[PDB]
């Protein structure tokens, strides 16, 4: 349901979180088209202690490298 | 399977995520459900009872 990066829960803006077995992606619901979980695809609202089923992973920031 | 079985092949999906989709369909963001999941369940169980 949600991905915890650093003490914060991230929910998909429009799509679902899927995994092939080793890595996590975000995709549509009616067609398979995986993408990289960045700060654009997701929005943050929470504290990483109330969602039942949260998992640990890393999101990517498109501004830190530049 | 949600509403998928009425259009094409049936596709399974966990119930809380289907409920999140149903909330998202009426204009309330899904994070409202997950942070108030247990409470909502109770309000359903009483309503049937
Ligand atoms: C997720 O990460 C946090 C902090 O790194 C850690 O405390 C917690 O045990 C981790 N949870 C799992 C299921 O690995």
């Amino acid at each position: 349901p949600a991905i915890c990066h650093d003490g914060k829960a991230h929910f998909p803006r429009e799509g679902v979180f899927v995994s092939n077995g080793t890595h996590w992606f975000v995709t549509q619901r009616n067609f398979y088209e995986p993408q990289i979980i960045t700060t654009d695809n997701t929005f943050v609202s929470g504290n990483c202690d109330v969602v039942i089923g949260i998992v640990n992973n890393t999101v990517y920031d498109p501004l830190q490298p530049e | 399977s949600g509403w998928t079985f009425g259009a094409g092949p049936a596709l399974q999906i966990p119930f809380p995520m289907q409920m999140a989709y149903r909330f998202n369909g009426i204009g309330v963001t899904q994070n409202v459900l997950y942070e108030n999941q247990k409470l909502i369940a109770n309000q359903f169980n009483s309503a049937i009872g």
